[PDB]
């Protein structure tokens, strides 16, 4: 029961790390690299996944 | 005339940066950052590692 529950944590943190088609995973790097127009057509693929 | 400034950004330390100063290091408060473009909010702290 601990474990199923730290395994299943590690799955939502690891998560954040993938790009889900994305330019990246990182989305202050998002917000750095691109104007806003362009910018929410990547958040918008973050925020799917 | 050409010019192609083609440019690389997350795979290693940063060679090639903004004019923008350098400021003071704040340390032990809740601060915003940027370290050769790492960047974040965050408490920064004196390490061991």
């Amino acid at each position: 029961v601990v474990n199923q529950n730290a395994q299943a944590l590690n799955t939502l943190v690891k998560q954040l790390s993938s790009n889900f088609g994305a330019i990246s995973s990182v989305l202050n790097d998002i917000l750095s690299r691109l104007d806003k127009v362009e910018a929410e057509v990547q958040i918008d693929r973050l925020i799917t996944g | 005339r050409v010019v192609v400034l083609s440019f690389e950004l997350l795979h290693a330390p940063a060679t090639v940066c903004g004019p923008k100063k350098s400021t003071n290091l704040v340390k032990n408060k809740c601060v915003n950052f940027n370290f050769n473009g790492l960047t974040g909010t965050g408490v920064l702290t004196e390490s061991n590692k």
